[PDB]
């Protein structure tokens, strides 16, 4: 149900935010998460 | 001879596509590391609203990646 969509994005963003490395089935997910993590890092990086 | 764009130049590119509130929300959630609620407080909306906007942003982002 669509409601689980929301919960799942929220969880992904929470993991991104804590710098937790997650392993996705779909490689494109993997790619996007990687891209966001690097970006998260650079932008935090004073 | 062209330089491969860094994560930020790239991501930045993809962010310009997003509405400004969605973009603001991804930044708070990921870069600051604010929670859904905290983000809601910092942005003036409710928690449900943030949960929807951040989801839409994520999808939008997935899409834009495809093209290219």
């Amino acid at each position: 149900p669509p409601l689980d969509e929301l919960a799942r994005t929220d969880l992904l963003l929470d993991a991104l935010a804590e710098r937790e490395e997650v392993d996705f089935a779909d490689p494109r997910d993997d790619a996007l998460a990687a891209l966001l993590g690097q970006w998260r890092d650079d932008l935090r990086w004073p | 001879m062209a330089i491969e764009a860094d994560s930020v130049t790239r991501m930045n590119e993809l962010l310009e596509i997003l509405p400004a509130k969605q973009r603001e929300i991804l930044i708070l959630r990921v870069v600051v590391g604010l929670s859904a609620e905290e983000t809601a407080a910092a942005v003036g909306s409710t928690t449900g609203a943030v949960r929807v906007a951040q989801h839409r942003a994520l999808q939008r982002l997935k899409d834009e990646i495809v093209a290219a």
